[PDB]
């Protein structure tokens, strides 16, 4: 109840991403106008990011595990109301969750060092998802109240499987790579879109003071998106709020092509058997 | 206004404009007919819809989602919907994939290569494919060598496929790729060739015509040398007589180090040498492939043959302790003490001069910082020499 | 002496190769053929430069006759 605090969490992410963009752009321009130990540090981070060493091997697997772990936390939290207050010391969750986001913060640091052009590293999908997911947790632990804002973006981390698998030298052929890429991209897109619809629908429209909210659960949202993406369209469940419809238009523009071009390829790639092998 | 000159831009603009115009116009017509009523029924059949709702209705209809949340109720509305269903569905089916395809033609491998102070790098160009790259890397980065710092920079003309991408990922630190061509004098500057240790040139051994390949490689060499006069170059060649053409380049200084390799000459040479003593070819060809020790238990000839192939050949300077000594004495001393086999030494003088085997007395050790060749298991063990104090 | 002063005239089928004929040249794939050093020295030659002869023939009456007399020696 009381005054809504959603503005703060959205603010914290925004200031970081833009503020980081400003300082880097400024520093480059400053050096233009005015006119090794560092190399060793960059080399060590690059070796650690890849799986060259044993220490590299263990770290990558942890990212693989914790990426799934953070997602499972999101599913559990979806049932709770959008805005709520909780004690940090009392709850088992929000303590495991706090632990995970510490790790993602460090792995961002190492990834940052090894980049070549800091600007085009900053404007990367993994960097931006980290920007929009990490600071809100700290803001929430400080303010003792939480908002389910943008947390659905955690599903986007599934993209990196195709690479953190090749680093371990498991995928070698030219078919397993294709299959893994297709599967990961498809599933990640589906889940993140469902999460966004869930957020927008359960919340009301802001200018209408949240008076037209419609109640839905996450599984229902997933089901709705699958039905729409397959171009079946039962009339039982459909988006009602303005933002929901607006998003659904663009998703109809994109996801339909995605599905109709991807599903046959996966079906074909699987099942390529030698029907007369044996001995 | 000359803003559009290419073809993809024109195609994309045409498609976008037609699609958006059709969508909005049809939405407007539905808005009019639905907000008004049928005339013959004295406009008693009206329904209330906003323009945005009409836009939403058509997108669902064209996509064939058919949610059914909102729908037309008037006679004119239904008639127009029937005809538009006949017409616009083909447009939606055959336009959206086209736009999605036309966007997304991004060249992943543009850009340049930053230069790291205090670290050398090389550039490789020519016939690049999975087998050649894998062999080259596997041999070049082997661990029997002393620790190395050089960074490899490929440069080809065809974008790589998935397996080659995976290989580059597995060697993420030391290998970088760029797309271009050697003959363009912009790409050379783009890969910072003016400060580079050397430049290798692989060649396609399995070719349809040997001479065309030689001409192409000569063209690459002359272009590179034109861009930069003094740079080490190593090249493969397929015919013996074509080697003379290299000397015609005004700046091909082999004396300071610029080596060409003629496969046919070397192959025939190995075979001819084998005609004297059998097996010499297969015994020599193993001295240039970096391999590590392999140990097995079953008492088969492999158990000895692998110990044989574990050797390689290196080079290093000699310690000052061997000033006034005969080559045989030095060789036997090195053998018995260090467990190293010293096969041949070069002779430092005003001209280049290498001797294979030397009888005593004929040539005492010059000790002019002389360079000696060796055979050993790995580069580390050679450094046992050059340290020989009275320990 | 050496063989750097031997007069040579060569014919090319693709203009862009002209950069290879000389060593102390400012090679670049953008300048048109009529600016490259080999051409202005009257050493290279390509058939591509004769496409311009069409329009010149239409306007002036009988240039084609003049060129033939001056070149092939008797028309
Ligand atoms: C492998 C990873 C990606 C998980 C994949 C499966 C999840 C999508 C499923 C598996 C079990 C599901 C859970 C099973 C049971 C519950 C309890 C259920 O409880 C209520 O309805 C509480 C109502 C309230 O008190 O408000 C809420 C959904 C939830 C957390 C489900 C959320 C979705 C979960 C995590
Ligand atoms: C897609 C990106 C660019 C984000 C866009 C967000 C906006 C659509 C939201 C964010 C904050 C919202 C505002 C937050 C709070 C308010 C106050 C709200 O009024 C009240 O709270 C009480 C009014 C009364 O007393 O009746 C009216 C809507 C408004 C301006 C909202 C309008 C819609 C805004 C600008
Ligand atoms: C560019 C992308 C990334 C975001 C697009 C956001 C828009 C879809 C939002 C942002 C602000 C919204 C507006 C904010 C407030 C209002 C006023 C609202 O009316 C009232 O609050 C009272 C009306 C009355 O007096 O009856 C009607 C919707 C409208 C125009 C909203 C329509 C939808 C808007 C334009
Ligand atoms: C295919 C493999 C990976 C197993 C996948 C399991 C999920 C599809 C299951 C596990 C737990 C299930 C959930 C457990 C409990 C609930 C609450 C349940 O609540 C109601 O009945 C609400 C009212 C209604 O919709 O009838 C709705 C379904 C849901 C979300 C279930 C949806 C389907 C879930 C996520
Ligand atoms: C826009 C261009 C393509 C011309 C289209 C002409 C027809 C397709 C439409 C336009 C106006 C319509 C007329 C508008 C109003 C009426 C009156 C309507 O009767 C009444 O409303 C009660 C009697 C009266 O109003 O006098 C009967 C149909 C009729 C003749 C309509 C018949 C069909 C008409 C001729
Ligand atoms: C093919 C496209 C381009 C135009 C299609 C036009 C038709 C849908 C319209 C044109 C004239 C209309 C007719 C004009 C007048 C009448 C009389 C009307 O009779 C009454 O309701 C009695 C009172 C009155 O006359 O208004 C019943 C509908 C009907 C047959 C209308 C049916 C619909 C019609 C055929
Ligand atoms: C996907 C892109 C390329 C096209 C999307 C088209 C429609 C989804 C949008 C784009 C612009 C929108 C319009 C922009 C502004 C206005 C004015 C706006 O006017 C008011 O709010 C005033 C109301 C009053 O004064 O009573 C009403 C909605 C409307 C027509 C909007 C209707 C919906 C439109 C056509
Ligand atoms: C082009 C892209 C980036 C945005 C397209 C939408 C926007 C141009 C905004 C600006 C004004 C908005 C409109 C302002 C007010 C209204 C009235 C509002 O009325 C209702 O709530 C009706 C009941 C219902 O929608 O369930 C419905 C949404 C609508 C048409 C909004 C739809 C979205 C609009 C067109
Ligand atoms: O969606 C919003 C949700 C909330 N708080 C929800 C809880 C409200 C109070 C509790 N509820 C009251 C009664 O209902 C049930 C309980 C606040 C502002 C929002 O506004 C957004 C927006 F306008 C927007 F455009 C975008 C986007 F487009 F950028 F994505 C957003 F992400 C937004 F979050
Ligand atoms: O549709 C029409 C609308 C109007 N405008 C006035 C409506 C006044 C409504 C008053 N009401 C008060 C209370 O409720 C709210 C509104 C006039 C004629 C029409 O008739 C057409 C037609 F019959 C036709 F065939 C074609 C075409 F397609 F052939 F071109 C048309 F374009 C038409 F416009
Ligand atoms: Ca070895
Ligand atoms: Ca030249
Ligand atoms: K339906
Ligand atoms: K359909
Ligand atoms: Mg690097």
């Amino acid at each position: 109840r009381g005054q809504r605090m959603w503005w703060a969490f959205l603010a914290s992410s925004m200031v970081t991403f833009f503020g980081g963009l400003f300082i880097i752009l400024l520093w480059r321009t400053l050096k233009y106008l005015w006119t090794g130990w560092m190399t060793s540090v960059k080399d060590w981070a690059g070796v650690m990011i890849s799986a060259q060493t044993l220490t590299g091997r263990v770290l990558v697997v942890l990212v693989f595990a914790l990426s799934i772990g953070a997602l499972v936390i999101y599913f559990i939290d979806s049932s709770n109301p959008i805005e709520s207050c909780q004690n940090f010391y009392k709850d088992f969750t929000l303590q495991i969750d706090m632990a995970f986001n510490v790790f993602f913060l460090l792995y961002f640091g190492l990834r940052f060092i090894a980049a070549n052009d800091k600007l085009w590293f900053w404007l990367e999908v993994n960097s931006v998802v980290d920007f929009f997911t990490v600071p809100p947790v700290f803001v929430s632990v400080y303010l003792n109240r939480s908002w389910l804002g943008l947390r659905f973006l955690r599903a986007l981390r599934l993209i990196q499987f195709s690479e953190i698998l090749q680093f371990l030298n498991i995928l070698k052929t030219s078919n397993s790579i294709k299959l893994v890429n297709l599967l990961s991209i498809f599933i990640s897109t589906w889940l993140t879109a469902a999460g966004f619809i869930h957020l927008v629908e359960n919340s009301g429209d802001p200018w209408e003071n949240f008076q037209n909210n419609q109640a839905l659960t996450y599984w229902e949202c997933v089901y709705l998106l699958m039905v729409t993406m397959s171009t079946v369209g039962y009339g039982d469940v459909y988006a009602k709020t303005t933002l929901g419809r607006l998003f659904m238009v663009f998703f109809i523009l994109g996801g339909l092509a995605m599905f109709a071009s991807y599903v046959p390829e996966i079906i074909e790639l699987i099942g390529n058997r030698k029907k007369y092998g044996g001995s | 206004l000359n803003i559009l000159k290419t073809s993809n831009s024109i195609k994309l603009v045409n498609l976008l404009s037609i699609f958006i115009s059709t969508w909005l116009t049809a939405a407007g017509f539905i808005h009019l007919v639905e907000n008004s009523g049928d005339p013959w029924e004295n406009f008693q059949n009206n329904q209330a819809l906003t323009y945005w709702e009409c836009v939403y209705l058509l997108m669902v209809t064209m996509s064939t989602v058919g949610y059914g949340d909102v729908y037309a109720k008037t006679t004119l509305g239904r008639l127009f919907m029937v005809f538009f269903i006949l017409g616009g569905l083909a447009m939606f089916a055959s336009y959206v994939p086209e736009i999605i395809e036309l966007i997304g033609n991004r060249k992943k491998y543009g850009g340049s290569y930053s230069a790291v102070s205090g670290r050398k790098h090389i550039v490789v160009c020519g016939h690049i494919t999975l087998e050649s790259v894998s062999n080259f890397l596997k041999d070049f980065l082997h661990k029997d060598r002393d620790d190395v710092n050089v960074e490899i920079v490929f440069l080809h003309n065809i974008s790589p496929n998935l397996e080659l991408e995976a290989l580059f990922k597995r060697h993420f630190t030391q290998v970088e790729f760029y797309q271009g061509s050697v003959l363009n004098p912009h790409d050379l500057a783009r890969v910072k060739i003016e400060s580079a240790d050397a430049c290798l040139i692989l060649a396609n051994k399995y070719c349809a015509d040997p001479d065309a390949e030689d001409a192409s490689n000569i063209m690459r060499v002359i272009s590179i040398k034109n861009y930069h006069p003094k740079i080490r170059i190593i090249t493969q060649m397929l015919q013996y007589h074509n080697k003379a053409h290299l000397l015609n380049i005004p700046s091909w200084n082999w004396k300071e180090g610029d080596d060409a390799i003629c496969l046919a000459e070397l192959k025939l040479g190995f075979i001819a040498q084998s005609c004297l003593a059998q097996g010499l070819s297969t015994m020599l060809a193993n001295l240039f492939s970096m391999r590590s020790f392999i140990k097995i238990e079953e008492d088969t000839w492999q158990k000895y043959y692998l110990e044989g192939v574990s050797n390689e050949m290196y080079t290093e300077y000699l310690s000052s302790a061997f000033v006034g000594l005969s080559f045989p004495t030095v060789c036997e001393l090195c053998f018995v003490k260090l467990k190293l086999l010293m096969i041949a030494i070069e002779y430092k003088s005003a001209n280049r001069e290498s001797r294979i085997l030397i009888n005593p007395g004929n040539h005492l050790k010059i000790q002019e910082g002389t360079l000696g060749f060796f055979i050993a298991s790995d580069a580390k063990e050679v450094k046992r020499a050059f340290f020989y104090c009275k320990a | 002496t050496t063989g750097v002063n031997i007069p040579i005239i060569t014919e090319l089928v693709n203009d862009t190769n002209v950069q290879f004929l000389d060593q102390d040249d400012d090679d670049d794939p953008d300048t048109e053929l009529y600016l490259t050093q080999p051409f202005a020295c009257g050493t290279a030659f390509a058939v591509s430069v004769l496409d311009s002869l069409m329009s010149a023939t239409y306007f002036n009456d009988n240039i084609l006759t003049l060129i033939r007399t001056l070149v092939t020696g008797g028309a």
